[PDB]
């Protein structure tokens, strides 16, 4: 589409050589500074070479700005089950005289149980006092040994993905086009580096924006049901027992078994219970369905309405009534990139064709331009009030740009060069005026809003009374048309008070 | 990284005295080879007959 | 930013993975991302902090 907002902060800045015999570059390196623009436009980048000409651009494309927030930690909490067994023996000998462990003996398996499994899992070898005598299979008046050991278990295999953060620092997605021919996709965070790809390194500034109730709150999801939630969440190993925080471990395809190496749990997390050589072990672990302030996919928590905005590396997003926040410049940094230039630019014209486009508003005014050269794309349109670049075809075709005009009656003369051949144009149309959007029930923001113009505010005596009927010859009709209608209704009101007065 | 053994590779308008250098690189039967410093690599068996 | 002189405590780089993917995600803040960050010109209080 358009573009606007030119920088051109590093021109002439190469030391380049003969280009690998006809015409090449070598690296281009500096600084430049991109003001915020409204969700749905393009920011170009046009570079000056001393001996070229013109060069290409670089367009920067936004579509939504959403409310997410970091990354502290990375964990997958599994769901576990009450699993527990025990073994009733006799003393018959020495090892069970008076209690089981002398003094320090934790090690409770003598190569019986089946704690070395691969699905066991965590569990803690503890033991207890049992019967002793005849009733209960033995021949002596003394306790015997018996041992327990209890560990937790996932049938199902339900895998859940926590994220704490609380930060909410503002974010927006970037679509960026290399001048070379290459678009990719990246989501640049408030102040923090975005996988910088080929020495560019743009990102994306906030203006530290408050939250009314947003204190302890996550970003919990589901993985087979895709299912999302807000609800406050734990922090990193160090934790209490009795809200989320359960037995974690290492990754999603390590949460499948509850094993050791990478699970980790404190401690006190199944209770252990027995009357007599029973050993029964009961469920403390809750759901996540459990703690308080347990929201769902649709949540309207304050001002901010979250939704499930499908995106990738985040699914977490929420957008207020219109905010017109102050700023959300960007800043761009290079380190190394190639580019091409042709230098071999020929005799180039264009023309206006169409014009039409609201008043100095958001969308702008979009005019047609027709252009026909030989060189694919080598074109800069540079007028007073607004300047826009953009790029052509080869051959003869149809292009459509916006720009930013103050004034109904379109009528001036533009300076259009492509390359390094310059020629005029002319604009001659009308346009028409429109105002900030109104809200309507049943309608939700989605991402943002950037601004809306709302400045002069005040009727043109102009472009108004003009398509009602030379001044002169204006105000006489208007003079005779007011004492026309102030004859009329000096005559309804004294056929009125006639009217009231007789006939009572 | 300017020339490696007298083969052009950057643009530099200028050449150094030779240094070594420790990096990653791979074949893909061309003519020049490709360095590369951050990769991913998995092993896979796929039970092929030349094995 | 090689060891021996460089000096991080913990907690600076995240890990996250769901099928042997293992990326990492950024969480450094710049310079121009804490509170209270002036420019050259600064006039806080009667002081006029010039360069
Ligand atoms: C739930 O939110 C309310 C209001 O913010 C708060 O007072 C309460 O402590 C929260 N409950 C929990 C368990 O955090
Ligand atoms: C210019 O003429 C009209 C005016 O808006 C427009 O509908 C038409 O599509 C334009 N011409 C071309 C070739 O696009
Ligand atoms: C111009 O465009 C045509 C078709 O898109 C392409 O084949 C040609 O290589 C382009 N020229 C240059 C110099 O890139
Ligand atoms: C910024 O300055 C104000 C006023 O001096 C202070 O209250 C606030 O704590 C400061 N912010 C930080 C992050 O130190």
């Amino acid at each position: 589409e358009s573009c606007d907002e030119m920088v051109h902060a590093d021109s002439k800045l190469v030391s380049c050589r003969q280009g690998s015999g006809n015409m090449k570059e070598c690296v281009t390196t500096g600084r430049a500074l991109l003001p915020a623009v409204n969700p749905g436009q393009e920011a170009c980048l046009h570079f000056t070479a001393p001996g070229s000409p013109d060069s290409k651009c670089l367009k920067i494309k936004v579509k939504r700005i959403n409310l997410k927030c970091k990354k502290s930690s990375s964990y997958f909490v599994p769901d576990a089950r009450s699993r527990c067994t025990s073994v009733r023996r006799c003393r018959w000998a020495g090892d069970c005289q008076s209690g089981c462990p002398p003094h320090s003996t934790s090690n409770s398996f003598s190569d019986d149980w089946a704690g070395k499994m691969d699905r066991a899992g965590l569990g803690f070898s503890g033991c207890s006092d049992g019967c002793g005598g005849a009733a209960c299979g033995c021949f002596n008046a003394a306790p015997s040994c018996i041992f327990w050991r209890k560990w937790v278990e996932n049938p199902h295999g339900i895998i859940w993905k926590v994220s704490p953060c609380a930060a909410w620092v503002p974010s927006a997605v970037i679509e960026l086009t290399m001048p070379s021919g290459e678009v990719r996709t990246f989501h640049p965070m408030s102040g923090i580096p975005t996988q910088v790809f080929k020495g560019v390194s743009v990102t994306y500034l906030g203006s530290d924006m408050e939250v009314s109730g947003l204190t302890d709150l996550c970003e919990i999801e589901e993985l087979k049901s895709k299912k999302l939630a807000l609800a406050p969440c734990n922090q990193a190993g160090m934790g209490v027992v009795g809200k989320v925080g359960e037995i974690q471990c290492s990754s999603e395809e390590s949460a499948r078994t509850i094993k050791k190496d990478g699970c980790i749990w404190n401690a006190d997390l199944v209770g252990i219970e027995l009357r007599v050589d029973d050993a029964v072990c009961y469920s403390k672990i809750t759901s996540v369905e459990a703690v308080a302030n347990y929201s769902a996919i649709p949540t309207t928590i304050g001002g901010l309405r979250f939704e499930r905005s499908h995106d990738s590396l985040g699914k977490i997003s929420g957008s207020p009534l219109d905010i017109t926040a102050i700023r959300g410049s960007f800043s761009v940094n290079y380190r190394g990139l190639r580019l091409s230039l042709s230098e071999i630019t020929a005799t180039c014209t264009g023309e206006v064709t169409n014009v039409s486009g609201c008043y100095s508003c958001m969308t702008g005014a979009k005019v047609s331009i027709k252009l026909h050269s030989s060189k694919n794309s080598t074109a800069h349109v540079r007028c007073k009030g607004d300047e826009t670049a953009f790029s052509v075809l080869e051959g003869v075709h149809s292009y459509t740009v916006s720009l930013s005009f103050d004034h109904a009656v379109v009528d001036e003369q533009c300076q259009l060069n492509c390359g390094g051949h310059e020629s005029q144009v002319t604009l001659k149309g009308n346009l028409i005026f429109l105002d900030v959007p109104k809200f309507v029930d049943g309608s939700y923001m989605q991402t943002y809003h950037s601004s809306v113009p709302t400045g002069a505010n005040i009727p043109s005596p102009t472009d108004w009374l003009n398509a009602l009927f030379r001044w002169i010859l204006g105000v006489i009709g208007v003079l005779l048309g007011g004492l026309a209608l102030f004859f009329l209704i000096m005559s309804l009101f004294k056929l009125g008070t006639k009217q009231v007065f007789r006939s009572r | 990284i300017c020339k490696i053994d007298g083969v052009v590779f950057n643009q530099c308008e200028g050449e150094s005295l030779p240094q070594p250098f420790d990096v990653a690189w791979m074949d893909v039967g061309h003519s020049h080879k490709i360095i590369m410093r951050e990769h991913k690599t998995k092993w896979v068996q796929e039970s092929s007959s030349k094995d």
